[PDB]
């Protein structure tokens, strides 16, 4: 800084001088209360990332040559430095037939998935025959593992392998992430891995555990000690960049071992095809995240979420030190948060990443993303913002105060916190499976018994403070009065509508992004009475009844309200007759 | 000059489940730290589900120093190694939990702030700024009800320890530096003190300096309340119970078990949860499922409940006396939460 | 300019926007130079202040192809079979000009012939499939590559060439030179002449003639700002018709022809096999075979692609267990029912297929195909002319 160079034509000579920027970063909220399902922006401005005055720049991790990129985190995600900084060497050679490379495969089994890990390498003609090593370095906010060689691009050079050392890491310092998966009530761990710098065709990652040295590494022949060293997470896959999800297999494996935790130390190994060269930088990005809650879930002590989130931002001219980019949250509700599919949906890395928020975050847990910066004094100074991400009280109202035989009932769920996507309308479907608790309800078929309720039950439907449910099953044989059963009783009344699932009744938003939900549904005149709900499938009366003089109800649960917390709200009216 | 302050002045006396003693098993306290539910629901033994879930005090430190707020809109933490102790005294005896300002390690809790090597005690963390541009810095600590000075009154407790080391054992040995006395545990009584010390490496002079603020351990007996006196069968009453012992966390609301209140009549007697005779849970249609705090940092909790038409296959009947009961196991007479219990009551008609 | 000249890109919806591998066609109409039996002069054209040599053809108008050098190469790497896909031919040297069209093209980076390599020599004849990355072009065409040529016409990017004039009396084969002119069959018209451009730059097309200079200038950056999708309702009946209409400069590679562009757009096939990926001209705009299907998905970031070169469709968004969507075959492509078994029906979108190409296009990976409507509109859609939409509601759709 500060120094400069001359250049002269037309006796007129000028300075070329050499200064830094300070960085700002800013999140921009469109409206008073960032909610869910909502992009906002985020711009990024510093001129020492505008290093071409005639192209517009991206913030892309996987080239060494952006130094900087913003960088969001939540809970405890186990990133690549987190025993310290890594060690790692390059190897060319070819995997041994016992390898879990050649041998394992992705199928949910410990055959496929955990094994041992042999090599045998030829690196005799490379240069001062040792296996190329690295000078490692760490971000300190993005987390990128940026290693220096001597650059060779050769037609006679190549590599297959990395190994890498995780430093101080233990078993203790990956399981205080990763969750069992077996003894949570819900949890999913998944694996994100950056190796697009690389240039490979097909890349396969295996995680290390042994008691003895990640490097220098021993085939199982050499030390006949453990019984397996490696557990396979990815197998010869064609994305050099992807957002896994675990097996059960990769959760049983780490949690299966006898030895004690301290004892074992961890690394990655990996496979390559198609590498034929080395620049002067390379990254490599590995991180685990975990989601899910323990128990009830109903103590804050109790859910958890574990993430890093990296903004590629893009510069918004030529010559504009301007970049922008967006974040978007999906708040977790009773339903999405059963499903592996919401926590695998969201975008890790990307110029409009996403993440998951298990509750509330506001005051100092409000969501913060920081952008390490070298400013005008020289000097390094992070420059930050947040923005809180708060819940809301949901209303569910029905539109009159009283119907009448065959009339419309319309109603609707106004909750913010329902919205998980800004492009698609949300929808919500009704439940019919005899073999669950959650039948003839609006919710998930998949559910469990916690102690604030069912937790696959998010609205229902009720007359006489009884649900409204179809004469189905196997104890639907009462006949009452008669030798008829409900619901051929039912049936010759030329009733179809016989419980809330047969009415085609959902839940839509009105909009992408407006948050409100409405669903509607005729009355009918006959129904049939659930006797004991204590048992699945329900118990069904002999005889049916008439709707007329009965008080109808709609319950609506909400798995977060305005401070984090499971409450159940709902509406009333009455079914007349003349 | 740096301060610090603690979250409140006051706190309640946290307390244990039945997993946590080693003594056999009984219908009641019998001298243990444990929070029962109400005996009509208790069956034989106490059991995992007969009482409420480990009671762990969760506090909040702040230290409001700006010298190290180098970043003016970014990210700082609090990095001087060891700069804040938070430790339990009880007159001359004192025990220190552990250190903050330093990478995080695992360690034991001190007897008396007298350990050598201070590598030996438990480190909670770095600190981190509230928000980029406000200089504030903030720790979460869990106390749990072992963690105290050693006292004969406490050895009721058959205590087995969580072990704070890298090792798996339930020894006083492993929790705490110092083994306790025979006849002796360690433990936390009403009465006892909470404070925490700043060491600022720098203050307005350039020099260090200490500084501290100080809070007291304390048990509340229970005020159970509703709206009316007088009730129509099927309408809903709004039911109050006032117990300060429950606000572990400030920051959260706190959620606990119904089974704790008693509804005894001429119809039936029952726990009005889980735990009640067959179909209650159902007759009184609670809203929310059980107790839950009307804030953060308020200490009273609510809940909606239904009169019920009939109980046990019997019929309410008008004007029927109906007593409310909750036993408050930690009143102001118990030292710790165990030991003593005092009963409040709520009458309440139909019309 | 709009007085004799005529450039392609120039469009006020697009606000003169080209990007990608797409060819610009450049026409000069004037009455001066109409006539074909008598000898007059070639017009003269430059683009960014280089030459432009056009070819005089049977309306008495001049014609011209130009398209970014790196471009041309990388789309032509994706077209692994000859006149499929993104071919633009073979990649000749500027200096080749004499040698194979008959007169000089010296004032270009580059030229494309369409012919096929017989004897792939590492100097004297040109390169068939062009670099993934691109560069300069070093490779050298003769009068007896031409000869040797077993395939003429193997330029894909340009499909609809007017008739070059004929050779009577004083007049020469495109009143130019060209040395065989059976247009679209023959190998030397069309022929496209590469030039090095500026990503972010302006483009100007001049024209100079007696009283003043014609211009236009265009952009050549990514255009993703002005691509959109558009559906005909909000709320859809049980047996409608899904009218998808998709507007995007980046996918006319054609400018005198109708394109069609065939996708992969089922987004829960879970195969570690498949990838959802983009295909040009698996089929023509009349609904015939017209040609091979070839990857592009590695390839769409080296041809300025953001966003915007990609298809996904999910048929189920609730997992209800009935699919909302199926796919349906109309007259601009060729689609069958793979699984013909009695046990599913026409609501299967994972039944379908195309049969030719039954590798990436197989049973599931629902095939989705848009239509170019006009040659050089930029705006495509999934209807036919008949209003017979591929996207098409289930019968019992809930």
């Amino acid at each position: 800084r500060g120094t400069s160079a001359s250049l002269d034509y037309n006796e007129t000579p000028q300075t070329i001088l050499v200064g830094f920027s300070f960085a700002s970063i800013d999140i921009q909220p469109v409206t008073d209360e960032w909610t869910s399902g909502q992009e906002i922006p985020v711009v990024i401005v510093d001129a020492d990332q505008n290093k071409n005055s005639r192209a517009d720049e991206d913030l892309d991790l996987n080239n060494p040559d952006v130094t900087l990129i913003p960088a969001l985190r939540t809970g405890d995600p186990f990133t690549i430095d987190e025993g310290g900084t890594p060690s790692l060497i390059f190897t060319n050679g070819t995997n041994g037939d016992d390898s879990i490379f050649d041998t394992g495969a992705i199928n949910n089994t410990s055959a496929g998935q955990v094994g041992n890990f042999t090599l045998n390498i030829n690196v005799t003609r490379f240069s001062s025959a040792t296996n190329i090593t690295s000078t490692e370095s760490i971000d300190t906010f993005s987390k990128r593992l940026i290693s220096a060689q001597t650059a060779n691009s050769s037609a006679n050079f190549d590599v297959d392998f990395a190994i890498i050392d995780l430093g101080s890491a233990t078993l203790e310092t990956l399981k205080e992430t990763v969750v069992d998966e077996d003894n949570t009530a819900v949890g999913f761990n998944f694996f994100n891995y950056d190796v697009r710098s690389l240039g490979a065709d097909t890349v396969s990652i295996a995680l290390l555990n042994t008691t003895g040295n990640i490097l220098p590494w021993v085939n199982n022949d050499t030390r006949n000690v453990d019984k397996n060293n490696a557990i396979l997470l990815v197998s010869n896959s064609t994305n050099s960049q992807a957002y896994v999800d675990l097996t059960n297999a990769v959760s049983d494996a780490v949690y299966g071992s006898t030895n004690t935790d301290s004892n074992v130390n961890i690394g990655f190994a990996m496979y390559f095809t198609g590498v034929g060269d080395l620049a002067a930088k390379e990254v490599i990005v590995m991180d685990f995240f975990s989601f899910g809650f323990t128990d009830d879930g109903v103590q804050s002590s109790e859910r958890f979420a574990n993430q890093i989130i990296r903004i590629e931002a893009e510069e918004t001219g030529d010559n504009t030190s301007t970049f922008e980019g967006s974040l978007e949250y999906v708040m977790v509700n009773q339903i999405n948060i059963q499903d592996a599919g919401t926590f695998s949906g969201i975008t890790p890395i990307a110029d409009d990443p996403s993440f998951i928020v298990i509750e509330d975050l506001t005051d100092e847990d409000a969501p913060r993303v920081n952008y390490n910066d070298l400013g005008a004094d020289g000097v390094t100074t992070p420059v930050s913002d947040q923005e809180e991400a708060p819940s809301h009280s949901g209303v569910v109202s029905l539109n009159a105060d009283s119907y009448k035989i065959a009339d419309t009932v319309v109603i609707t769920v106004e909750d913010l916190d329902l919205n998980v996507d800004s492009d698609l309308i949300d929808i919500f479907t009704v439940v019919s499976d005899n073999s669950k608790a959650t039948d003839d309800a609006v919710g998930s078929a998949t559910t469990q018994s916690l102690s604030f309720g069912e937790l696959g039950r998010l609205l229902d439907v009720t007359f006489d403070d009884v649900i409204w449910s179809t004469p189905d099953g196997a104890n639907n044989t009462a006949t009452g009065n008669d030798s008829d059963t409900c619901s051929t009783e039912l049936s010759n009344a030329g009733i179809t509508d016989t419980g809330l699932g047969a009415t085609g009744f959902t839940l839509v938003e009105t909009g992408a992004a407006t948050g409100v939900f409405v669903g509607d549904f005729q009355i009918p005149s006959f129904w049939c009475r659930v006797s004991d709900t204590t048992t699945t499938p329900y118990t069904y009366a002999g005889d049916e009844e008439t709707t007329t003089g009965l008080d109808i109800e709609v319950n609506y649960v909400d798995f977060r309200d305005a401070s984090g917390e499971i409450v159940e709200v709902g509406d009333s009216a009455g079914v007349r007759a003349n | 000059t740096g301060s610090v302050s603690l979250d409140r002045t006051v706190y309640p006396v946290p307390f244990g489940t039945i997993a946590d003693s080693s003594k056999a098993a009984n219908a009641a306290p019998n001298g243990r730290s444990v929070f029962p539910i109400h005996a009509t629901g208790i069956t034989s033994t106490i059991d995992s589900t007969e009482e409420l879930p480990t009671g762990d005090l969760t506090i909040h430190v702040r230290i409001n120093d700006p010298d190290f707020d180098e970043n003016p809109a970014g990210e700082d933490a609090m990095d001087q190694d060891n700069a804040l102790k938070i430790s339990v005294i009880r007159g001359s005896d004192s025990v220190v939990l552990g250190y903050a300002g330093a990478s995080e390690r695992t360690g034991k809790i001190d007897v008396g702030g007298n350990n050598g090597t201070i590598s030996n005690i438990r480190s909670f963390g770095e600190m981190d700024e509230i928000a980029p541009d406000a200089g504030i810095f903030e720790l979460d600590v869990n106390i749990k009800f072992t963690d105290g000075p050693a006292s004969a009154q406490c050895n009721s407790h058959d205590t087995l320890y969580t072990a704070l080391d890298g090792t798996t054992g339930k020894a006083d040995t492993n929790r705490f530096d110092d083994g306790a006395a025979s006849g002796q545990e360690y433990c936390i009584l009403q009465g006892d003190i909470l404070q925490v010390e700043y060491t600022d490496p720098a203050d307005a002079s350039g020099d260090a300096n200490t500084v501290t603020d100080s809070a007291t351990f304390d048990l509340r007996n229970g005020v159970l309340q509703s709206d009316k006196s007088v009730y129509i069968i099927g309408s809903d009453m709004i039911l109050t119970l006032i117990e300060p012992d429950f606000d572990l966390d400030n920051d959260s609301a706190e959620t606990y078990d119904l089974d704790l209140i008693e509804w005894d009549s001429d119809a039936a007697t029952t726990t009005m949860g889980n735990k009640g005779v067959t179909g209650a849970a159902a007759a009184f249609d609670p809203e929310p499922t059980d107790f839950r705090e009307t804030g953060d940092s308020t200490g009273i909790f609510q809940i909606v409940i239904e009169i019920p038409e009939s109980l046990s296959n019997d019929k309410l009947e008008r004007g029927e006396e109906i007593i409310l009961e909750y036993t408050d196991w930690g009143p102001s007479g118990s030292d710790y939460v165990g030991d003593e219990d005092e009963d409040v009551n709520l009458t309440i008609y139909t019309s | 300019a709009n007085a004799n000249l005529f450039v392609s890109a120039e469009n006020s919806q697009f606000d003169n926007y080209m990007s990608g591998p797409q060819v610009i066609e450049v026409v000069v109409i004037d009455s001066d130079i109409n006539d074909t039996d008598e000898a007059k002069g070639e017009p003269d054209v430059t683009v960014n202040g280089k030459v432009l040599r056009m070819v005089q053809a049977v309306d008495g108008n001049w014609y011209g192809y130009f398209a970014d050098r790196d471009q041309a190469q990388i789309a032509d790497s994706t077209a692994t079979t000859a006149d499929s896909g993104l071919d633009f031919g073979v990649f000749c040297a500027s200096s080749s000009g004499t040698a194979a069209l008959g007169f000089s093209t010296t004032e270009t980076d580059g030229i494309a012939i369409p012919i096929t390599i017989a004897n792939a020599t590492a100097t004297g004849n040109g390169t068939q499939t062009g670099s993934s990355s691109g560069g300069a072009i070093t490779t050298t065409c003769a009068a007896n590559t031409l000869d040797a040529s077993t395939a003429n016409g193997t330029i894909n990017v340009v499909r609809e060439a007017k008739d070059p004039v004929a050779a009577s009396g004083s007049v020469s084969v495109g009143q130019i030179g060209l040395k065989n002119g059976t247009a679209n069959s023959g190998p030397n018209w069309p022929f496209i002449q590469l030039y090095e451009l500026n990503p972010t730059g302006n483009v100007v097309v001049q024209y100079n003639k007696g009283g003043g200079v014609q211009s236009t200038t265009l952009t050549f950056d990514t255009v993703d700002q002005f691509a959109e999708l558009s559906l005909d309702r909000t709320v859809f009946p049980r047996v409608s018709q899904v009218h998808a209409t998709i507007t995007d400069l980046w996918l006319n590679i054609d400018p005198t022809d109708e394109d069609s562009w065939t996708f992969a757009t089922n987004t829960k096939n879970t195969t570690s096999s498949f990838n959802v990926d983009t295909f040009y001209q698996v089929f023509d705009e009349n609904g015939a075979s017209g040609g091979s299907a070839l990857t592009l998905r590695t390839t769409l970031s080296s041809l300025m692609c953001e966003d915007n070169c990609v298809l996904t469709l999910d048929v189920d968004a609730q997992s209800s267990g009935t699919p909302v969507v199926t796919i349906q075959d109309n007259g601009d492509s060729i689609l069958t029912q793979l699984n013909a078994s009695s046990n599913t029906n026409a609501n299967n979108a994972s039944a379908f297929g195309i049969s030719t190409e039954t590798a990436k296009l197989g049973t599931g990976s629902i095939p989705v195909t848009i239509t170019e409507q006009g040659p050089n509109s930029g705006v495509f859609g999934t209807y036919d002319e008949s209003d017979k939409s591929v996207l098409k509601i289930t019968d019992n759709a809930k």
